[PDB]
């Protein structure tokens, strides 16, 4: 019935899947306190090791399933659901981009990966794929690379595919322009949007 | 030799547990003769029990039983929140 | 709640076709192992209730022994010993 | 209140920062001798380690506070005496600047932390953000990353925000005076300050 | 259980130690009661201190006191000056 | 300061309903652990005295024993043993 369905299917019936698969659910859903909803630190720990050692043909496979309309479906939900993010992603306080990009910029693995991101996910309206590298394989990998980092995205409640981190520009000061550029890179590029929906359409 | 592992694709809800889910699993369980394991005890209880020297204790004799646990399994259900099992499925059988 | 119990019996009273009148110490192990139960246990009962497993009947938790006692030996009538090994339960525990 | 007190309180109230930033006030605040006014070695590797381990939102929200701009506030001089200047900054004797920057590049780290500072922060008039790069993070970093070596910064009693190195300039003299500009009148690193303090404020 | 760490936030000045500024503090102390960690030595010291055998002497029976203090805390005060302060805060407790 | 001092008494002078003739020799601790107070103490007697922790009343500096004695047995008038343990100090400390 829905592609995102049949994705879980086949992770649990594959015995390296399983395993980590529930080893990234339990830390990211097991309580530690009234205030604190998860081990954060665990729970991003988990996801990293679940997309190393999973195999890419399952663990990309139910990240980027094909939907029909990712809005309010449940196969869109299904998919909003992956990272766990009631733990990954969303938190108390939604942090300014620039703070937010000092964090990721402090840490060396956050750092090179979001440095992957916006070279490898440089959008084209020129071009036909959308991509000016005119690679969706080199795009799908820097982007999954954020996941587990304290840029961690996940999609959108929208009709189209639409990913952001958890940050805002609430600033009405100039900074205003340079925080828009960058969640316009995540939340609305052709040539990831382009690359993900391709990935679904192969492990269809 | 005959305490063997099998295997079984199932629905998660055909295990009955209280869950509404589409999700899949693979149960394994442990099934086979443990009579070549067998000790002096175990045909000790038996001729007892047919004497009725035991008042109705039934001992149990030996059994064809998991000595190690799988993986755990996690899935989600149909109102788009999440599950764990534990202790579910058997990696290894022995007669025990 | 799995214990173990003692027996006052003849080595012919076990009926091994023995013929002494020595005697013996008999433990066992008997109770009740639902405090052990798991999940596979569970899964177990409700497959059998239905019918998925074909005629397979898996067992689930048992009462056994998990350490045996000391040997025995004897001496029968006809003057010849004999002697009798893993026969007696030392500790028990749910398995 | 002044945001610059009020990152202070924040600080407190967070056992990390808390315990970091006592952890380098301690060695920069303890006098080793009547000559020496402390282990400026053990300051400048207490500092390094409070930006390390202390998450940005306190570290540098201390350090690049909002202030109303008025000249000698106390929001000023609050976050001036965040690097404890009186260990960390100055020193006896103000070396030229040629020299401080031959011993900045004999050590390696040193070496590097410059030339991202030089790299990143990259003034450029034609742009609305001010900087060549375009990024505003990548400057304040390269910048902090220069507050434990030789090449220490700090804030300059001004009208304006000033920052410079503990140099001065005195044959050729236009290098060494396109190097103290570089710090004191960089529209980039300005503008970055100021949105910083803009976005950890209210 | 009973000896417990509670909290409190409170401004520098509050804890009346001299000092002038505007910084703010978290500070942790144990408080609860002890009776259920009592030995025989307190038993009899009770005893003792109702028959008046032990005459004059007030010996004091168990306490909830702090095991382990907490990190250090600096704060900067109105005249541009930094203090710190030590053992200032308890981190964990105990009935001893 | 913290220091142990030493009492002769009955078994019976501890009021712990034994019957006895026996005899005891108690190790108790007393001194002041004034000399020994930290921030912690200082901060507890100025809130307590302004009465910002209105409810509560925390112990300060206590003059206890950091290790007790040795065991002491005795026998009762209807000639049957009772052990005593943990009932004298043997070393004090200002906890
Ligand atoms: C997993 O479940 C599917 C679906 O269950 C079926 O539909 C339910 C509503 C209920 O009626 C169950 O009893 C059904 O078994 C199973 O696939 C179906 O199996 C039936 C029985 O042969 C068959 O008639 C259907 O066509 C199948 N497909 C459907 C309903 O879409 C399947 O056997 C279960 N086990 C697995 C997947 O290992
Ligand atoms: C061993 O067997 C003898 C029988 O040969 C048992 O002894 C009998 O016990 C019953 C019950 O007390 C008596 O009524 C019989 O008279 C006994 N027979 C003899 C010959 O004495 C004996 O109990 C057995 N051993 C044990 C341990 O039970
Ligand atoms: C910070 O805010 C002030 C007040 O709105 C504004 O004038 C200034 O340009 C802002 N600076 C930035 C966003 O860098
Ligand atoms: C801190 O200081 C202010 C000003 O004196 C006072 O009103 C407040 O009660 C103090 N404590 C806290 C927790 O704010
Ligand atoms: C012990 O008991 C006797 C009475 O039996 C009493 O006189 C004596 O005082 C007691 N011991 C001490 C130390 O008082």
């Amino acid at each position: 019935e829905n592609n995102c369905l049949n994705a879980a299917k086949a992770c649990n019936l594959n015995d390296t899947c399983k395993k980590y698969r529930s080893a990234y659910i339990s830390p990211c859903t097991s309580r530690v306190s009234t205030a604190e909803v998860c081990n954060k630190r665990k729970c991003h720990k988990a996801l990293r090791q679940f997309f190393d050692k999973v195999p890419p043909k399952h663990s990309y496979g139910m990240l980027y399933c094909s939907c029909p309309l990712g809005d309010q479906s449940a196969c869109s939900e299904r998919r909003r659901q992956t990272i766990v993010p009631a733990c990954s992603y969303e938190d108390k306080e939604r942090p300014n981009c620039l703070t937010l990009q000092v964090s990721c910029k402090t840490n060396y693995i956050c750092r090179s990966r979001l440095a992957d991101f916006f070279t490898n996910c440089q959008p084209e309206p020129l071009s036909l794929s959308g991509c000016l590298k005119e690679n969706y394989a080199d795009c799908l990998l820097s982007y999954s690379g954020l996941i587990g980092t304290v840029m961690t995205p996940n999609y959108l409640r929208s009709p189209k595919i639409s990913v952001s981190p958890f940050c805002d520009c609430s600033s009405s000061g100039n900074s205003k322009e340079e925080c828009d550029r960058f969640t316009e890179f995540f939340t609305d590029n052709a040539c990831l949007r382009n690359a993900i929906q391709a990935f679904g359409n192969g492990t269809g | 030799r005959g305490c063997l592992l099998k295997e079984i694709h199932l629905n998660v809800t055909d295990l009955d547990l209280g869950y509404r889910t589409k999700e899949e699993l693979i149960f394994r369980y442990c099934s086979g003769p443990c009579h070549d394991a067998e000790t002096n005890y175990d045909k000790i209880l038996n001729n007892l029990t047919h004497n009725k020297k035991l008042d109705k204790d039934t001992p149990s004799r030996t059994c064809c039983r998991p000595i190690a646990f799988d993986d755990d399994i996690s899935f989600l259900d149909d109102s788009l929140e999440y599950h764990t099992l534990k202790k579910h499925s058997a990696k290894k059988c022995a007669c025990v």
